[PDB]
Formats: structure tokens, C-alpha cells, sequence
């Protein structure tokens, strides 16, 4: 026959190959597809879907309903944050459990902006003012409103609009931000603060909650398919 | 996911009149198409494609939630229940409309989730279905979650927080009093048996707890009206009687 | 840029799905009795299963590959010639083989693959063999799942004084795969 | 990831004291801070003391201010809760948690603990 | 030679392959074909051929001549059917032995309409009326004429035309109807009923028979070649 | 069981094994010498085992690895390392 | 399949091959390059870069700072050279340690011209005259100025220009000059001589140095990649 020469690689099975193989059932009448709604083209599409953050994973509150409830209590005007969250989507126990984070558990890198949406779930008749703030990678967690006020932030009026979206820009060093468990990866800081203190109408229960949603953006990507299962 | 802000109170009342039936919607706007697909065709037509109201359920501070099955719920509803029962086949879309009214003095948030193939609690993956045909099919009165569907696990082994992957709306007392879900027919087949298989799963859980000021209504009511859309059944079978 | 995250590229991996165990005794070792039968399911391993569970439905061209390893059991200086194996894919719901002897093993209609030991591991393509428009990961109504047929394997060579143990590793690469409605992932153990 | 164990919990007496401690894992306590929450049986989580690691500046709740103390050692990987002048209300399910910092706020803490019970008024 | 690389599959014999092989007898003068009548192109063609159904497989009547004979006896106007047959072509002992069913014993699926033809073999001079009826998948076997009358049915007058064709439409759920032995697959119901009661001329033997034929249609198909032999 | 990681089965007696790994740098370039505040860059790890099961006769094996850098580019040039490493 | 025939060479691994192989990570998003200054296209480019020669590798001076220092001392007008160097770039301990020579330690051959540049590092106010000379392959080392004066040479005036470039033409027998350690390869002779004797202004330290640089030229090449490492 045609002069041939077996080179290195022959007879080896590369799990990640892309070779053709003999069809075990010739001419089988395959049942054609039907356009069932909700096809998925890529995994990064699932992250762009808004998902509820379990902000309060306290000992009694983690793994139950209230892990998703952020209760505006009734404490001092002490700037002590009314929720702080490290934008270390993977290297922080809370963000890791959202659809966003779940996809972010199968790759080594991520790039792009994220957006934190909050839905106020408090009695219409009430008002006040809140401030959601961001703080780029590295900086100490801003502990006083005055500090948080300096970084990228939006004043979210309860009275006016129940929901508030605060996009976290892609402020980072490298082209691909590390999605692994690093010492102290940075890493934004989304945190709401009592701009004022909650105004209440006649006799409302005075304690209401806010929910939080996270999602990636069209500029969000992932590489080097990693894994784990047990 | 449903980060909208229509107006807040009430603007205009536009009533939907589909045949003999007549709803007077809060407005009508703020409707969500499931996966961006309107129901469509692959015989009481306009006579059978009319919204039937199910029973009203009571939402109280201790409510764990509620659930329904489609077609199942509407199995007792006149023209739709009949064509469903006198046919081996049947496929159909639905306009789910959940109304939750209160005042400027109540508070909380209900999540209306529409889940396709919503199998319920029986971690027995080595065998789904489990719960006898009668238990799994509670018809019009509907089934309830508990703290047997577990609320935070949406009664299927998956943490509630992610339920937002399925199409849904959130009735937030300060914003909207209604949720509207146009759900097309979702199944592994072109058309299948309506009596045996349940297409969708209407889920309503307290995403925020209910709170009323001083003393008012000890509890508030919620209502589900469901309308069949593009319903066909094959083939004119038995007419027993 | 996102190509290595697309559906095809998310599943474009070969994952172990099972490890069939056969043997070639010269006597009565009927447990393997030279054959092992395995019901083709993804549900035995966990890595492939969870990757497929992020969705409810899916169409997928299934490409299997078979790595066969052998070894002598008894500390003997006994020999054996290179052995041949038979790997049969029995198309969904067909006669299930018991004994390594019986008729079924003559499969007029079912496929079969003879694999000589020592060469490149075996490989076959099975098209979307779904009875429905899609495979149902989770199923509702009134487990068996969908079904992907069964795999039977035996040593074809006849009873050799020196008993030889074998293990057939199966690998499933779903190709030209599409999916449908997405459910939240299985947090806990299965 | 990090699983810090609540140590020092025991049933003492009114007007008394008790030392508590939590040893690091997953990371060196020094980056995240550490604090304590005493969720009184049947009531919500109740903040008591918080301290920052790499920037020591303590914060106390007003209900326990002056009497209660908190300290840290980043070298021994442990956080030290000094509860002084303990009373009958101070009977709660205590907890240590790590957050950012140093800010007693129901949460703003990640990994918690198991729950150590200090029954101050043990004698009637 | 040309750099080559042996991949997985090499050296394996796939019973269902489609590869070329060396011709053991080069240049053999093959005897050419002649157009002998009755070529067969596909197996589904054999099913479209009308074949006689052995309706009465009673203990003494099965495996003999009379298994093909449906005797209009002389019993009460009791609607009790004058033959009932489950259209479970495979999962019913009678239909399985027709050419149609025989082909339906080599596949896992079938789709399309079937047609039941009946030839009356009774003494010209006699009359009366019969009703052949169908009942779609699932329904209880219609035991009274009144019931059978509700489903798809044709009134077959003996007097007028000796033969009667009643097509069974393809009313089913799935695209491909299961040809296997299922619990209670559905599955039509072809059954004749005494619309009236047989009129007889002068002194005919008063007992005659009818034969039954079954066949597939051009819209009839099969997939996943299964088997068995012993 | 490496759902995501690659793997290569090598039958003994045939042509030695061979794989291509693209520029897997986390940076625009690999840093031979690194300055600031070893681990270097990292090129993953190699694990090898005998898959066949425990055979009465113990068999020793040695896998030799060979690295051919292809389609290689470089940047700033430093004087060579005169002495031993 | 296609008739094939394995020829000699099959199954062998040639370290120096150029064959394609299966990509272990399909569709990996490779991080693109950025134009960082200083790309290198070929190794011979590094030799064209001027590099400092350690002329004085005396027992105490080799392996330290002063190995690069050529001290114009204060000795007799005895023509005894004020540095001699064998242009046996490899087979001479001094030239071998320059970038030029270092590249010349990975090949068996070299061809082309080299250029010796000297930078005078002496007190501006001083003058005198020097003569750098070359002597083609074979000739005895020119020990008297008078001799060195006969070969290719340049009179380098200290006073005028501090630097002096003297190109060593490519005068040789073979096409490729041997870069190996040969008995007495030839091999030019770059050497400076006291044309005069250093003139000094008022009270300068009277002892200054000169540095030396070597580099290849665009006409410089290498072949047969040889090696060593220990």
C-alpha cells in the first residue's frame, strides 16, 4: 500500500480528543428535535440571570429561609455597616452559592463587571435613605459611612424606588481575575449603610427586610475548565 | 430578576374578557413570557380558552407556601376539564394570573415560580414519581410547603435562592398587586397524555414575611386564575356517559 | 470571548461511567462466569452526572470508548495467549443476557465489538437513541429514567488453566449535545 | 473552608467572668477579624464584642460596655473574649464569627461556630 | 512514509461496520440478474399486504382452520360483542401472527394507520346490519352497542356489500408508538356488533362466517432493529 | 476521575506518548526570573500510575518526560548564569 | 481501508522531529501577547551588542572588578605590548566570556568580521598617542611596535577621541572558521601599543584605564548546534 509511518501518539487514548468513530447503529431513524423553550448555548449565560444572595449565613440563619433576609433592625446611628460583602465571588462563603458563583466553581479565571440589585420589602408607607457602596481591590473594609461615601456608591431612596442596581465595575490588575481560593484576592466591597435612619408611618411592624440579587454581565468570561465532585 | 417599578399604586383598570369569563386586572402591564416564547399550535376553541378561577387561599404570618400542577389544577373546569378527560392526548399553554391585594399598610413579598417538570420531594432519585397519583394530584385546592415539599429546598433538593432560574415574578406589596405568567407548553414530546403527566409547577412562597400594622386584617388573601392557551386534544375518543 | 465555556465544550470530556469486571476461569467462577452485564446509565458515577444535571433535558450523540486491562490472579508461573473480548451494546429494551452461553449472545440485530487485547482501546458511536424528543434527567409524573441499553462483556477465548482477571473501563463523551430548561443544581449528595 | 472552634464556654456565676477563644483554620485569623454574638434563647442574635486583627480598635455593645473586654493574638491564631461582671440575662447561646471587621451587625461575618452556652446564674 | 497515527478503534471488528474488503475471486464473470416479478425494496411493503386474522384462537380452534372463522351464531340481542380485538398489534396474541405483526416483531417502534377489512362469507339471500367500531387508546372495552356506537365506527350492511374496510386512524401520544410488550399499551379497539340480528331467507344453514384482514399503510414505519430466534 | 483535567492511557510496547499544551500562562509571558513579592509561573503537575491491577510479579517502571517548546517567542535579555544553580 | 504499508522509522521517537500532536486542552482561551520591548528573533543578534572584555585575568584580577581594567602604568618605551589578545574567540580564555563568545559556545563554526572598541577613561587634560594593531592568522605575535605597525592598524589619539573602533576583517581560509578548541587556530591579533608615551597635565594621578568592547557583525553566522552543561 501507500508508504506509511506510525509516529508518537499512536495507540494512545486522549480523553480530550476529537476523532471520528464507527457508528454502532447504521441508518437509525433518529427522532428529530422540537423547539422546546429555553435552549442554552453557553454556561456564562446562566450567570447573567439575577440570583438571590444569602447575606446572613449566621449559625442559626445559614441553610434556612432567613439566610436570604437582611433585617433592618433598630440600632445606633453607629456607622457600623448594615451588611458588608467581599467581592471575592469564590473566596467568600456567601457569594459562592449563587448561580453566578456556581459557574465560578468550574474555572480558574473570570473577568468583567457584576451587578448587585436589592429589592426593598418594607411597608410602602415608610421612608428613609440608604447608601450602597463599593471599594476597589485592596482597601480596608470601609467601616464608617464617611469612608464608604468616598468610593463608588449610589444613594438608594427607599421611599421612591423599591429596587436598586449598583454595577461593580471591572477594576482589576490582570486581564483574567483569579477565581481560585487565594489569600486575600481583591475584590470589591458591596455594602449598604444607614444614610439616615428609617422613617416609619403610623404603626408598621418597624422591621422589614431587603433581598439581594447578583448576576454577571455580557463582558463576563471564564477559562481553564477545572472541577471537583465527591 | 424581576427588578421592575411600574408606578406603585393604581392607574387604570383594564378588564380582560375572554368569552364568558371577565377579570378586571389591576392594570394589565408587567407580564412575563417564559423563555420569550408565546404559546402556539403544533374542539371548543374560544369557548374553552377562558380563565377559570381556582379556590382562594389564606396568606398568614405562618404560611409556608403553596403549589399547584398544570394541567391538573384545571381538571374540574368545565370545557377544559372535559376535552382533557375525553382525550388520550392534549397539549396547551397557560396564562397564569396571581392577584395579591392589600393596602399601603401591609408588607411582604411573594415569589410566583413557574417550574417545568416540578417533581416534588422524594430524594429517591433512584425513583421519582413516588407519591400516589392522588397525593401528587391535589387538583384545585392545591398543596402546601413545610418548614412533602420543604420550602427552602423548593421541595425538590435545590436551595430556594436559585429558584429564580425558572421564569417568575415577585408580588411585592409596595409595588405590584399582580403577577402575570404566560407559560407555553413544555414537554419532551410534541403532544402527550394530560391525565398522566404534569407540564408545569406553579409555586408561591413567602420570600418576605407578612406584616400588618397594629391591628387590621389578621391575614390577607391571594388568588390564582389560570387560562388555557392554544389547547388541542387527539382524538375525538369515547364520549362515555 | 467565551468559546471554552459553550455547551459542547463544557461536556467535550470523556468521563468514567463504570468499571465492568470479568474473568477467564478454567472452572466454576459463575459470579463473573466470564461475563458481566451493566445497565448503561450515567447515574453510577457523580462527576458526569452533576455536569448533566444543571439541565432538565438534552439530546446527545453518545461516543463510548473501552480500555481493557488484564492480569493473572494466582501466584503461578502459568501463561496465557493474548485474549479477545466481546463488548456488546444491546439496544434499549432487548433480551437481557444471563449465562455466557445462551442464544441472545448471537445478536442477529444487536451490535457487537470484538477487541483484541494489547491494541488501542475500543470505540463506538450511538446516535440520539431517545424515545422522546429529549432525554429527561429528572422526570415527573407516573427510576428507569429514559434508558440507554445495556453492556455485556465476556472473554471469548476458552478456559485457560491460568485464571485471568479483566476490567473494562467505559468512558462516555456526549457529542453534538443540546439541552433545554435549567434547574438549580443538586447541592447535596445523591 | 475555615472552621474556628468556640472554646472557654462554661456555666459560671452572677458578677463573675469567663474567657472565651476561637482558633483559626483555612486562613490566619489576622486577615479577617473576629467577634461574638450571644443569641439569647428565643430572641435574635445579640452583638457583644468585636476587634480587628491587623488594626486593633475594639467595639462593644452598650448593654455590656465597660464591663466586657475582647483581645487578640494573631500569632497564636486565637481570639480572646473577656466577659466580665456576668449577670442572669448574660445567659445566652454564645457564638464567635469572622467578618469585616470588627462591626457587631447581626452578620458581616462569614464562618461562625457551634454555639457555646454560658449559664451565668447557674445557682439559685 | 506519510506520517500516520493509529487512533482508538483500530484492530476492532465492528459487526455493523461498512468497510471495503479484498475480493477473493478477481474478475469472476458474475451471472447477471433477470427481472423476476416480485422484487422487494423494503420490509414495510410486506405489511401493506392484506392478511387474514385468526380471530378465534380458542383452545380447540387455535392452530387449525377455524381460527380464521368468525361464526355468526344465534344468541341473545345482548350487546355482548360479536368479536373484540385490542389494537396492541404486538401485545395481543391474535394480531401478532399476521404478516403485519410479524414484521412488527423485529422493531421497537411503529407509527401510522392500519385498516381492518372484513369479507362476509354468508349466503347471498340473507341480510341484517352490523357495526364495526374503534375506541382510542385508554378507554374501557365498549361492552354495549350504545357505547361502541359513540367511537369511530361504520355501519356494515351485509345485504349490500360483502366486504367492509374500517381504517384505524393513527391516534396516539408519542411520535413512535411502542411495538414492545408493555403493561397496557393503547391501542385501539376494532369490534363488530349486532346492529340488528341476522335476517335469513327460506332455509339457509343460518350460520355463516366472516373473515378478517389486516394491513399497514404507506404512513407505517419501524425503527431500532431488534430480534430473537431460538 | 478528573471530569475536567486531561488524561492519557498509554499501552506499553508502542510509540511513546505525546501531548500539546498551549501557552498556559496566567500573564502575557512566563517569568523566568521574577521580581517583587519559587512558584515561578506554574505549568501544572503530572501524575502517573499503573492501571492494571496487582500482579504477583512486581514490575518497576520509569516514565521519561521530554519538553519541546514550540512556536516560542522571548523578551528582555539578561546576562547568562555563569555558575551552578 | 486504504492499502497502507509501515516503513522503517515507524514507532521511533526522533527528539528532533517536527510532527503534529493531539492538543491536551481543546479551545483554551489563550492570553494574547502584548508588544513588550526587546523581542529577540535570532541568537546572532545578541553578539552584535557591544560587550566589555576582561583583558586582565591575572591571578588576583580575574573574577573581580579590575578584570575589566587596562591600566596605563608608567614603564619603559620598550615596545613590549600594552595588551595582546589572540583572536581565537573560543580558544583563548578572555574572549570566551563576552556575550559574543558565549553564543560562540553553542556552535561548531563562525564566519564574519568583529569590531574592537576601546573607551579611554583617562583625565581629559592628558594626551599621547596609541596604536591598536591586527595581524592575520598564523603570524608570530608582533612584539615590537615596528612589527605591529606593518599589519592592519589605526593610530588612536587619546587627546582627540576617547573611543576607537578597529574592525577585524574576516581574513581566513575556509568558508566557516572553526569555533572549537583547536591546537593553534588563527586567529587575529588585536593589541594596543605605546606609539608615544602618555603626556600628563599638571598633577593628574598619572594612571588611568581603558575599557574594551567586542561584538559581532551582521555578516556573522553560526552552524551545527553543539552544547554542554554540568
Amino acid at each position: 500500500g501507500l508508504p506509511v509511518m506510525n509516529t508518537p501518539g499512536s495507540n494512545q487514548y486522549l480523553t480530550a480528543d476529537n476523532f471520528q468513530s464507527p457508528c454502532a447503529l447504521p441508518e437509525f431513524d433518529v427522532t428529530p428535535p422540537i423547539d422546546i423553550p429555553g435552549e442554552v448555548k453557553n454556561m456564562m449565560e446562566l450567570a447573567e440571570i439575577d440570583t438571590m444572595i444569602p447575606f446572613d449565613l449566621s449559625a442559626t440563619k445559614k441553610n434556612t429561609m432567613e439566610m436570604y433576609r437582611v433585617r433592618l433592625s433598630d440600632k445606633p446611628h453607629t456607622d457600623d455597616p448594615i451588611l458588608c460583602l467581599s467581592l471575592s465571588p469564590a473566596s467568600d462563603p456567601r457569594l459562592s452559592h449563587t448561580m453566578l458563583g456556581e459557574i465560578l466553581n468550574y474555572y480558574t479565571h473570570w473577568a468583567g463587571s457584576l451587578k448587585f440589585t436589592f429589592l426593598f420589602c418594607g411597608s410602602m408607607m415608610a421612608t428613609g435613605k440608604l447608601l450602597v457602596s463599593y471599594a476597589p481591590p485592596g482597601a480596608d473594609p470601609p467601616k464608617k459611612r464617611k469612608e464608604a461615601m468616598l468610593g463608588t456608591h449610589v444613594i438608594w431612596d427607599i421611599g421612591l424606588q423599591s429596587s436598586c442596581t449598583m454595577v461593580v465595575p471591572w477594576i482589576s490588575n490582570t486581564t483574567y481575575r483569579q477565581t481560585i481560593d487565594d489569600s486575600f484576592t481583591e475584590g470589591g466591597y458591596i455594602s449598604v449603610f444607614y444614610q439616615t435612619r428609617i422613617v416609619v408611618p403610623l404603626s408598621t411592624p418597624r422591621e422589614m427586610d431587603i433581598l439581594g440579587f447578583v448576576s454577571a454581565c455580557n463582558d463576563f468570561s471564564v477559562r481553564l475548565l477545572r472541577d471537583t465532585t465527591h | 430578576s424581576p427588578n421592575i417599578e411600574a408606578c406603585g399604586y393604581s392607574d387604570r383598570v383594564l378588564q380582560l374578557t375572554l368569552g364568558n369569563s371577565t377579570i378586571t386586572t389591576q392594570e394589565a402591564a408587567n407580564s412575563v413570557v417564559a423563555y420569550g416564547r408565546w404559546p402556539e399550535y403544533l374542539e371548543p376553541d374560544v369557548a374553552a380558552c377562558r380563565f377559570y378561577t381556582l379556590d382562594t387561599v389564606s396568606w398568614t404570618k405562618e404560611s409556608r407556601g403553596w403549589w399547584w400542577k398544570l394541567p391538573d389544577a384545571l381538571r374540574d373546569m368545565g370545557l377544559f376539564g372535559q376535552n382533557m378527560y375525553y382525550h388520550y392526548l392534549g397539549r396547551s399553554g397557560y396564562t397564569v394570573h396571581v392577584q395579591c391585594n392589600a393596602s399601603k399598610f401591609h408588607q411582604g413579598a411573594l415569589g410566583v415560580f413557574a417550574v417545568p417538570e416540578m417533581c416534588l420531594a422524594g430524594d429517591s432519585n433512584t425513583t421519582t414519581m413516588h407519591t400516589s397519583y392522588q397525593n401528587a394530584n391535589p387538583g384545585e385546592k392545591g398543596g402546601t410547603f413545610t418548614g412533602c415539599p420543604v420550602d427552602y429546598l423548593l421541595g425538590n433538593g435545590t436551595l430556594l435562592g436559585n429558584a429564580f432560574v425558572f421564569p417568575h415574578q415577585i408580588i411585592n406589596l409596595r409595588t405590584n398587586n399582580c403577577a402575570t405568567l404566560v407559560l407555553p407548553y413544555v414537554n419532551s414530546l410534541s403532544i402527550d397524555s394530560m391525565v398522566k403527566h404534569n407540564n408545569w409547577g406553579i409555586a408561591i412562597l413567602p420570600l418576605a414575611p407578612l406584616n400588618f400594622a397594629s391591628e387590621s386584617s389578621p391575614e390577607i388573601p391571594i388568588t390564582l386564575t389560570i387560562a388555557p392557551m392554544c389547547c388541542e386534544f387527539n382524538g375525538l375518543r369515547n364520549i362515555t356517559l | 470571548s467565551r468559546s471554552e465555556s459553550s455547551i459542547e465544550s463544557f461536556f467535550a470530556r470523556g468521563a468514567c461511567v463504570t468499571i465492568m469486571t470479568v474473568d477467564n476461569p478454567a472452572s466454576t467462577t459463575n459470579k463473573d462466569k466470564l461475563f458481566a452485564v451493566w445497565k448503561i446509565t450515567y447515574k453510577d458515577t457523580v462527576q458526569l452526572r452533576r455536569k448533566l444535571e444543571f439541565f432538565t433535558y438534552s439530546r446527545f450523540d453518545m461516543e463510548l470508548t473501552f480500555v481493557v486491562t488484564a492480569n493473572f490472579t494466582e501466584t503461578n508461573n502459568g501463561h496465557a495467549l493474548n485474549q479477545v473480548y466481546q463488548i456488546m451494546y444491546v439496544p434499549p429494551g432487548a433480551p437481557v443476557p444471563e449465562k455466557w452461553d445462551d442464544y441472545t449472545w448471537q445478536t442477529s440485530s444487536n451490535p457487537s465489538i470484538f477487541y483484541t487485547y494489547g491494541t488501542a482501546p475500543a470505540r463506538i458511536s450511538v446516535p440520539y437513541v431517545g424515545i422522546s424528543n429529549a432525554y429527561s434527567h429528572f422526570y415527573d409524573g407516573f427510576a428507569s429514567l429514559n434508558d440507554f441499553g445495556i453492556l455485556a462483556v465476556r472473554v471469548v477465548n476458552d478456559h485457560n488453566p491460568t485464571k485471568v482477571t479483566s476490567k473494562i473501563r467505559v468512558y462516555l463523551k456526549p457529542k453534538h449535545i443540546r439541552v433545554w430548561c435549567p434547574r438549580p443544581p443538586r447541592a447535596v449528595a445523591y | 473552608q475555615v472552621q474556628l472552634q468556640e472554646s472557654g464556654g462554661g456555666s459560671v456565676q452572677p458578677g463573675g467572668s469567663l474567657t472565651l477563644s476561637c482558633a483559626a483554620s483555612g486562613y490566619a485569623v489576622s486577615r479577617y477579624s473576629m467577634g461574638w454574638f450571644r443569641q439569647a434563647p428565643g430572641k435574635e442574635n445579640e452583638g457583644v464584642a468585636a476587634i480587628d486583627s491587623s488594626g486593633v480598635g475594639t467595639t462593644y455593645a452598650d448593654s455590656v460596655k465597660g464591663r466586657f473586654t475582647i483581645s487578640r493574638d494573631n500569632a497564636k491564631d486565637t481570639v480572646y473574649l473577656r466577659m466580665n461582671s456576668l449577670k442572669p440575662e448574660d445567659t445566652a447561646i454564645y457564638y464567635c464569627a469572622s467578618g469585616f471587621g470588627l462591626s457587631l451587625s447581626r452578620y458581616t461575618y462569614a464562618y461562625w461556630g457551634q454555639g457555646t452556652q454560658v449559664t451565668v446564674s447557674s445557682h439559685h
